[PDB]
RNA sequence: CCCGGCGAGGGGAGUGAAAAAGAACCUGAAACCGUGUACGUACAAGCAGUGGGAGCACGCUUAGGCGUGUGACUGCGUACC
RNA sequence: UGUAACGGGGCUAAACCAUGCACCGAAGCUGCGGCAGCGACGCUUAUGCGUUGUUGGGUAGGGGAGCGUUCUGUAAGCCUGCGAAGGUGUGCUGUGAGGCAUGCUGGAGGUAUCAGAAGUGCGAAUGCUGACAUAAGUAACGAUAAAGCGGGUGAAAAGCCC
């Protein structure tokens, strides 16, 4: 089954939430969670909690048995930038982009 | 001091792929209550080595 | 018809030995690059290695005409600040004699991952045994 | 059991029963061609030419297409020097397939 | 364009292009190099060259027998359902109607239908004998024509 | 009359950037880039069209050295026999006979050696 | 995004070779 | 209705001809950033292409090739204005 | 800076002089196929040529002939919700700018032929506007007056409250 689950707008940049993606591709649900749970980065409680909505949607809208359910796709793409100016000295002034991303993640039982 | 060509996408890749995390892949199960945790640390309900050291 | 070319898979290579005992260096050498090139067969091809293997017996033993025998100076460099180093004739074959009839093929054949290919087919030797009899090696007289 | 002949300019070495792509010619699609002119024919037996184009050797040939061959795109560029050419050419060909081949 | 005269920035020392004003034709919301003006684009044509062209077409509509001459043509009373059905016999839907004296009674009939118009021989044009299918010249019509073209 | 070439203009560089297909980095996929990648890729193929016709024929005069040689003859002195036997046959059969028929190559050479003793 | 820069640079001492 | 912090965001359900029409809303190009598949790449030097070209992976009639993608190796080749 | 005054290997002939016969060698010449300009003639006479000879590198520049885009008439005609414009691929086609048919998205406009008028074609102008890269997950996080612990609230507490 396909049982998407995306988190659109998120503030963390998309660079930095890619690390934590690889970390769990293709991995069992089962082992994800806890490998999400013992990374230190703020991105794992981002995907943490996106990969814990996909297993809820598959158990509820789809299929029981999640035990046997694995990550097969998890991208992060980025999202919308919001601009932003910052003073610097002289007199200058430089653009912050407050860089977004979405992160989804498809799991499925075969 | 700065950049006389942009460097491409390739060469950006090349310098990242030292960049990837690694797994702790290494959760050890407590010997009494069997809950997974980081080695040589406590359980998050407060366990370390099977006898309870935070009471709370 | 789209003219013949040799498949590398498809290559037969043959094994002989060369007896490099008074033979003039350069002489030797030349043959030496155009059996390692293959241009002596007529499925030559230039993008693809169907030379032949040659070893080399004697390398100690080759001679040189004139007074090329003291003249002749090696030079190589070291990538360092002054590092600049010269070995005469002598010299090289009392250090290392196949080194010489080796420098000489390599000048005589190609640059590039082809050249350096059909350099290690060359198998100098400074002695007159070699450890490649289950090759087959028949002598070749040149 | 092959063949050399000269049809366009430039020599064709045809096997029996196979279609060989050459010049323009001025013949129908569905009509028969004659090849007299036989630089050399090779059997189990050797046969050359003392003179050329042996004595008696003939080659029977049909005609099946009258194409035109793929597209080549011709660029010519000079260099800072405000000029640029583009050209197009296809080349006529016709195919012919080797019917018999005589001794 | 609306604005003002003053330079962007300075000549020297900026980074960037020169600049003169918000204005220039290279630059957004404001330009056009050549603005277009009100002009008048009708050209002169001679007398006789614009009699020649009408006697030329008209001889011409005579050859593809796509001029038709008869008698009085009108309408008893001012509906153009009459007119329709006049015209319907005679197998004709693309008609200019051409004569001598211009008549209310026939103006209103064919005023509201399109394929058919109604007009005299001195408002005649080139266009409209061209553009129409069929040409119908009442006898009165025909006259005053070669009086005026001579 | 004002006229918009938003639609000409994206039609011109997709033309180019499909003609520039398979480049390497920004050649493929930048417009001025490719533009140039795409001019000298002319050039090269109006050269090399001219190139592949010599190059051929050093191929074909390697080949039948070195047939020729193994039958015992310089390919300088097999081409003169041929002239003087007055035998037409080009380069490119000449190869092709030496890799696959070596028998007719070896009554070339022979027919080659009669003629110029 | 015009963002004038309003800064002037101090006078090094020109090539005058 | 479900995951979530009585969030944000999302998956179902329903409305509609259409929800990759969901209000960040017609069409939705390019630069730019990603995931998957095929091929190539860790002993090889340079405007990165072009000519020749093996191997591999896909399909086609035939059983030999033809096409598509990639492209080891090799000749020539120092961007544009 | 490093052999560094044959391009290199290397050569005592693979150097130099004299003679000779071969071969390689360009986009030159020839052979084969195709296109275009110019001058003739046999004949078509607003055009092919059973033909003939010759020409076709090119900047500044002069001459000739064309493609495509928006709008006007032709046109209340024609195509179009069993699918227009636009977008994105593929396959044919012309010496060229281009054209034609079609898969998917799209959702209601488009326009033959022949003429007419141009805000009629962009890669550069330290061009203008918007968007997005690069350096880079790098520098920095704004006075070196300084924090530590317990409890509380909370989904989460070094920064909030006690």
């Amino acid at each position: 089954m396909e049982t998407i689950a995306k988190h659109r707008h998120a503030r963390s940049s998309a660079q930095k939430v890619r690390l934590v993606a690889d970390l769990i591709r293709g991995k069992k649900v089962s082992q994800a969670l806890d490998i999400l749970t013992y990374t230190n980065k703020k991105a794992a409680v981002l995907v943490k909690k996106v990969l814990e909505s996909a297993i809820a949607n598959a158990e509820h809208n789809d299929g029981a048995d999640i035990d046997d359910l694995k990550v097969t796709k998890i991208f992060v793409d980025e999202g919308p930038s919001m601009k932003r100016i910052m003073p610097r000295a002289k007199g200058r002034a430089d653009r912050i982009l407050k860089r977004t991303s979405h992160i989804t993640v498809v799991v499925s039982d075969r | 001091a700065v950049q006389q060509n942009k460097p491409t996408r390739s060469k950006r890749g090349m310098r990242r792929s030292h960049d990837a995390l690694t797994a702790v892949t290494s959760l050890s199960v407590d010997k009494t209550s069997g809950e997974k945790h980081l080695r040589h640390h406590i359980t998050a309900d407060g366990y370390y080595r099977g006898r309870k050291v935070i009471a709370k | 018809m789209k003219t013949f070319t040799a498949k590398p898979e498809t290559v037969k290579r043959d094994w002989y030995v060369v007896d490099a005992t008074g033979k003039t260096l350069g002489r030797l050498a030349t043959e030496l690059a155009r059996r390692l090139r293959g241009k002596h067969k007529a499925e030559y091809t230039p993008h693809v290695d169907t030379g032949d293997y040659i070893i080399v017996l004697n390398a100690d033993k080759v001679a040189v005409t004139g007074n090329k025998r003291t003249d002749k100076v090696y030079y190589h460099h070291t990538g360092h600040i002054g590092g600049i180093k010269q070995a005469t004739f002598e010299e090289m074959i009392a250090r290392r004699p196949e080194r010489v009839i080796e420098i000489a093929v390599k000048g005589m054949l190609p640059k590039g991952p082809l050249g350096r290919a059909m350099f290690r087919k060359l198998k100098v030797y400074a002695g007159n045994e070699h450890n490649h009899a289950a090759q087959q090696p028949q002598v070749l007289d040149i | 059991m092959y063949a050399v002949f000269q049809s366009g300019g430039k020599q064709h070495r045809v096997s029996e029963g196979q279609t060989v792509r050459l010049e323009k010619l001025d013949i129908a699609t569905g009509e028969t061609v004659e090849f007299a002119e036989v630089l050399m024919i090779a059997n189990g037996e050797e046969v050359k030419i003392g003179v050329p184009f042996v004595d008696g050797g003939v080659i029977k040939a049909e005609v099946v297409a009258h194409g035109r061959g793929e597209k080549v795109k011709i660029v010519k560029f000079r260099r800072r020097k405000h000029y640029r050419k583009q050209q197009g050419h296809r080349q006529w060909f016709t195919d012919v397939k080797i019917t018999g081949i005589s001794a | 364009v609306t604005g003002s005269g003053k330079k962007p920035w300075r000549q020297k020392g900026t980074g960037r292009a020169r600049s003169g004003s918000i204005k220039s034709p290279i630059w957004r919301s404001g330009g056009v190099t050549f603005a277009a003006r009100p002009q008048d684009h009708s050209q002169k044509v001679n007398k006789k060259m614009y009699r020649g062209a009408l006697k030329s077409i008209l001889s011409e509509l005579v050859r593809q027998d796509r001029l038709i001459v008869v008698e009085k043509f009108s309408v008893e009373a001012p509906k153009t359902k009459l007119l329709a059905q006049k015209l319907k016999d005679m197998a004709l839907e693309d008609v200019l109607i051409i004569t001598g004296e211009l008549d209310e009674n026939l103006f209103l009939a064919a005023r509201n239908l399109h394929k058919v118009d109604v007009r005299d021989a001195t408002g005649i044009d080139p266009v409209s004998l061209i553009a129409f299918d069929k040409v119908v010249m009442t006898a009165d019509a025909v006259k005053q024509v070669e009086e005026m073209l001579a | 009359a004002r006229v918009k070439r938003g639609v000409i203009a994206r039609a011109r560089h997709k033309k180019i950037l499909k003609q520039a297909k398979g480049y390497y980095g920004a050649r493929s996929r930048v417009y001025r880039v490719a533009f140039q990648a795409v001019i000298k890729a002319g050039q090269y193929a109006y050269r090399d069209r001219r190139q592949r016709k010599r190059q051929f024929r050093q191929l074909w005069i390697a080949r039948i050295n070195a047939a020729a040689r193994q039958n015992g003859i310089s390919y300088s002195k097999f081409i003169n026999g041929l002239k003087k036997a007055s035998v037409e046959i080009d380069r490119k059969i000449l190869a092709d006979i030496a890799v696959f028929d070596k028998v007719a190559f070896t009554a070339l050479v022979e027919k080659a050696k009669a003629a110029l003793a | 995004n015009n963002r004038p820069v309003y800064i002037p640079r101090p006078r090094p001492p020109h090539p005058r070779l």
